[PDB]
């Protein structure tokens, strides 16, 4: 039962430090989906202003 | 998009300038044409040769 102490705790760090990797890639997703927004209205409005 | 607008005011404001200039100077021609006097001729050429 003490050698599985190892084995223990292979059961939970490596798999919450890949789980941290997934929750990284989405709010990156999330990021890059609000940068793209933002320029994507930014450019919009000096269209408008510029034709006025 | 604002400093665009300015700039493209002052490149108007400019080629305005551009624009009368050139006509301006060719109705000075005609103001010439038409307003010229041989004593005034003589007195151009007697104030150039006075201080050449």
């Amino acid at each position: 039962d003490l050698d599985l102490a190892k084995a223990s705790a292979t059961d939970q760090l490596k798999k919450a430090k890949a789980e941290a990797q997934v929750i990284i890639e989405q709010a990156n997703a999330a990021r890059s989906q609000i940068l793209d927004e933002a320029k994507a209205e930014a450019e919009q409005e000096r269209t408008k202003i510029v034709a006025q | 998009a604002q400093a665009e607008i300015e700039a493209e005011r002052k490149r108007a404001r400019e080629e305005l300038r551009k624009q009368v200039a050139i006509l301006a100077v060719a109705g000075a021609e005609k103001i010439i044409e038409r307003s010229v006097d041989e004593a005034a001729n003589s007195d151009i050429v007697d104030k150039l040769v006075a201080e050449l």
